[PDB]
């Protein structure tokens, strides 16, 4: 996987150190593509929009 | 959270 992860928004896999990985699946998102503004990689767990839709 | 790096 991990070298194969791409950003959900822009679909590229570049700028790895900005490319946030979902804690619930294999998806990712650049912090700079994220809206609302995400200035830094978060310390806690992060879940993508697909994983959120699974929550109750 | 972690990054692809
Ligand atoms: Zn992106
Ligand atoms: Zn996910």
């Amino acid at each position: 996987s991990v070298n194969k992860v791409t950003c959900l928004v822009c679909r590229k896999g570049d700028n790895d150190e900005f490319l946030l990985l979902c804690d619930g699946c294999d998806r990712g998102c650049h912090i700079y593509c994220h809206r609302p503004k995400m200035e830094a990689v978060p310390e806690g767990d992060w879940f993508c929009t697909v994983c959120l839709a699974q929550q109750v | 959270a972690r990054t692809k790096q």
